[PDB]
C-alpha cells in the first residue's frame, strides 16, 4: 500500500487557526517533495503549498501567504499545515499529495503529483449547530399537475452538513431527487427532496420523509399529505 | 504568475466520440503540463503528465500533445466512464486550470415545472419560502425568473442543480424564493416563469395568496 491520510480539519470561526496534519507511509518519505491542495465545495482544485525533500524551497499559493505556513519533519514522516487568520474562503477539503518529483535536465524536477490524499474538511463559519425544520412541500400543484405528481420536504436551517432525507423509511427510491444543499444569505442550510409519484395513486398512499441530523442528533419523520388545490 | 484557461467550460458526448480540450497557459510551460480526471466525490486522478507520457494504467485511448503554450487532451473513444471533469496543471507554479466537465449527450426534453406555496406551519416561524421545480429535463441550461405582483420581478433567490441521471440522464431544479411573513402577505400573485430550448414560449406556473 502507499498512503497519505491527513487529520486536523474541523469546524472554526472565521479569523482564528488551525494546525493540519498528514502522515505518510510506504515509500521513502525523504525524496520527494510533498505538496497541499484544496478544492472548495462545487468549485475546483487549487493549489496552496509545497515543500522540498529538505525543506530548502518552499512556496504558497499567492493568495495565502502570510497566514499559512507549510512545514515537514522528514524523522516522523509528517507534512503539517499551520492555518491562520482564517476567512470565509478557505473552507474546502483540503488533500495531501506527493510531488512525482522525480526529474532533472536544467534543474530537478516535480513534473505530477501522483499519490493523493483522501480529505480534511476545513469549515470556517460562525453558526451553532443547529437541527433543521421541515416542512412540507404539498404533493399538487394542480392536485396533479403536468402528470405525476410533485410532492416533497423542506429541510430547513441547519449547521452543519450533512442531513440525510430518504422516503418512506427506505423503501421509495424512484423519482426521488435530492438536490444539493444551498447555503444561505446569512448563515445555515437549506435543502430539498422531491418525488413525482402517479397522481393516481395519491389519495391511497402514504408518504414519510427522514431527514436524519446527525451532527445535532435529530430524527424527524414529516408525513407529507396534500392541502387542496 | 502562470495563468491557465481551458476550453470547453462543458461538453455534452455520447460514448465513442473523440473529444479534444484544449489548456492554454499564458507564459511558456514547455512541457511542463499534466492532466487530471476527477468524477463529484472522488480523488483526481493523473491521466497523462509531461504533455505526453500516461501513468502506468491509463488505458491507451487518452493522450496528450503540446507544446508550450498549448496544450490538448483527447479521448479516441468516449466509454461510459471517462465523464467527468477534467483539469490540467503546470510545474513552473502549479496552478490548475479551471476544469472541462463533460456530460453525456441526450435529447430535448423541456422540464416539468411544479410550484409550491409556504406552507401554514412554515409561515407561523414567521418567513415563506416559495419553491419551483423545473423537472426532468436536457440540456443543463434553463433559466427561471421570479414575479409578485403585477411584475415586480424579484433579484434574491438561490438555485440547486442534481447532478445529471444515471438511467435517463436529464437534470432537475430547484429555486427557492424567500420571504418574511410581513412581505409574503404584502403580495398576491406569485409566479415562477421557466425558459429552456425544448419550450417554445416561457411557462409561468403561479398561485395567488390565501384561495390556494
Amino acid at each position: 500500500e502507499v498512503q497519505l491520510v491527513e487529520s486536523g480539519g474541523g469546524l472554526v470561526q472565521p479569523g482564528r487557526s488551525l494546525r493540519l496534519s498528514c502522515a505518510a507511509s510506504g515509500f521513502t518519505f525523504n525524496d520527494y517533495a510533498m505538496h497541499w491542495v484544496r478544492q472548495a465545495p462545487g468549485k475546483g482544485l487549487e493549489w496552496v503549498s509545497g515543500i522540498s525533500w529538505d525543506s530548502s524551497s518552499i512556496g504558497y499559493a499567492d493568495s495565502v501567504k502570510g497566514r499559512f505556513t507549510i512545514s515537514r519533519d522528514n524523522a516522523k514522516n509528517s507534512l503539517y499545515l499551520q492555518m491562520n487568520s482564517l476567512r470565509a474562503e478557505d473552507m474546502a477539503l483540503y488533500y495531501c499529495v506527493k510531488g512525482r518529483d522525480y526529474y532533472d535536465s536544467g534543474g530537478y524536477f516535480t513534473v505530477a503529483f501522483d499519490i493523493w490524499g483522501q480529505g480534511t474538511m476545513v469549515t470556517v463559519s460562525s453558526a451553532s449547530t443547529k437541527g433543521p425544520s421541515v416542512f412540507p412541500l404539498a404533493p399538487s400543484s394542480k392536485s396533479t399537475s403536468g402528470g405525476t405528481a410533485a410532492l416533497g420536504c423542506l429541510v430547513k436551517d441547519y449547521f452543519p452538513e450533512p442531513v440525510t432525507v430518504s422516503w418512506n423509511s427506505g423503501a421509495l427510491t424512484s423519482g426521488v431527487h435530492t438536490f444539493p444543499a444551498v447555503l444561505q444569505s446569512s448563515g445555515l442550510y437549506s435543502l430539498s427532496s422531491v418525488v413525482t409519484v402517479p397522481s393516481s395513486s395519491l389519495g391511497t398512499q402514504t408518504y414519510i420523509c427522514n431527514v436524519n441530523h446527525k451532527p445535532s442528533n435529530t430524527k424527524v419523520d414529516k408525513k407529507v399529505e396534500p392541502k387542496s388545490c | 504568475d502562470i495563468q491557465m484557461t481551458q476550453s470547453p467550460s462543458t461538453l455534452s458526448a455520447s460514448v465513442g466520440d473523440r473529444v479534444t480540450i484544449t489548456c492554454r497557459a499564458s507564459q511558456s510551460i514547455s512541457r511542463w503540463l499534466a492532466w487530471y480526471q476527477q468524477k463529484p466525490g472522488k480523488v483526481p486522478k493523473l491521466l497523462i503528465y509531461k504533455a505526453s507520457s500516461l501513468e502506468s494504467g491509463v488505458p491507451s485511448r487518452f493522450s496528450g500533445s503540446g507544446s508550450g503554450t498549448e496544450f490538448t487532451l483527447t479521448i479516441s473513444s468516449l466509454q461510459p466512464d471517462d465523464f467527468a471533469t477534467y483539469y490540467c496543471q503546470q510545474y513552473n507554479s502549479y496552478s490548475f486550470g479551471p476544469g472541462t466537465k463533460v456530460d453525456i449527450k441526450r435529447t430535448v426534453a423541456a422540464p416539468s415545472v411544479f410550484i409550491f406555496p409556504p406552507s401554514d406551519e412554515q409561515l407561523k416561524s414567521g418567513t415563506a419560502s416559495v419553491v419551483c421545480l423545473l423537472n426532468n429535463f436536457y440540456p443543463r441550461e434553463a433559466k427561471v425568473q421570479w414575479k409578485v405582483d403585477n411584475a415586480l420581478q424579484s433579484g434574491n433567490s438561490q438555485e440547486s442543480v442534481t447532478e445529471q441521471d444515471s438511467k435517463d440522464s436529464t437534470y432537475s431544479l430547484s429555486s427557492t424564493l424567500t420571504l418574511s411573513k410581513a412581505d409574503y402577505e404584502k403580495h398576491k400573485v406569485y409566479a415562477c416563469e421557466v425558459t429552456h430550448q425544448g419550450l417554445s414560449s416561457p411557462v409561468t406556473k403561479s398561485f395567488n395568496r390565501g384561495e390556494c
